[PDB]
């Protein structure tokens, strides 16, 4: 892996 | 009262509604965690980054059912995708929905980056959560991606080993129909080399972030991700007829919005  | 609401200094009026009412969420996103549970379920409830859902790789099964975990309501964002774009859309975290799955990704094994299979106890979970996910919002096929669709300089995830066309064939995710590949295929062998170019139009109007001046490496990743995702055979990132003949079947099949 995720990833703001 | 009837199709009225009240509020601190006014009333709403609810009675009429309007035909030009849409989801927010568009976008469903499939990761892998690269991470054992304990440890991915620690670091999607930091600071850094969250998804909405964490699917072990064998889940835990109760009343009959898998559990899966929820992080993050889906009214709400989720830091899953990053720096992301697709098919005009950036800030994909805005409008997708994020699921994570527990899988180790890719380790290096004699220079060989090599992936590792999803269980299929796993995929079985997953079935059920994305139908769901996608007649709630009615998510189009084509919206349902690989983290490295939408950041293809940045991420492999979910990764050449991901089952895309088992999913398609329960009605989660774009693929294309066999018989027009072979149509656009137009007489080539599949590995024929094609025009980088040429493919990279196609894959941006399908959806792929490509930026007019490209190293060949940037360019290749773009490619791989395609491969990845649509062609995992061989995902090298080099433009080949088959390759090309997808993009053309996807294109006709979903369009570009």
């Amino acid at each position: 892996x995720a990833x703001k | 009262e009837k199709g009225i609401v009240e509020k601190e200094g006014y009333q709403l009026d609810t009675r009429r509604q309007a035909q030009a009412a849409y989801p927010r969420i568009k976008v469903l996103v499939i990761h892998y965690t690269a991470d054992d549970f304990d440890s991915s379920l620690a670091t999607l409830t930091d600071k850094q980054v969250s998804s909405h859902y964490l699917v072990p790789a064998v889940p835990p099964r109760y009343n009959g059912k898998p559990r899966i975990w929820q992080l993050v309501p889906e009214q709400e964002l989720a830091w899953h995708a990053g720096i992301s774009a697709w098919r005009g859309a950036t800030r994909l975290n805005d409008t997708s929905i994020g699921i994570e799955l527990e899988n180790r990704g890719w380790q290096k094994s004699a220079g060989v980056k090599y992936f590792a299979p999803f269980e299929p106890a796993q995929i079985q979970a997953l079935i059920p959560l994305a139908k769901d996910i996608i007649a709630r919002y009615h998510i189009k096929p084509e919206n349902v991606v690989a983290h490295a669709d939408i950041a293809p300089q940045r991420k492999d995830d979910p990764g050449p080993l991901f089952p895309w066309q088992q999913l398609a064939q329960q009605g989660i995710g774009a693929w294309p129909d066999a018989q027009r590949v072979n149509f656009y295929l137009a007489g080539r062998a599949p590995h024929t080399p094609v025009d980088t170019a040429s493919l990279l139009e196609l894959l941006a109007r399908y959806g792929y972030d490509v930026k007019p001046d490209m190293t060949p490496r940037e360019q290749r990743r773009v490619i791989m991700a395609f491969q990845m995702h649509f062609r995992p055979t061989l995902y090298n990132g080099e433009a080949d007829a088959e390759t090309q003949a997808i993009a053309e079947a996807l294109l006709e099949k979903y369009g570009q919005d």
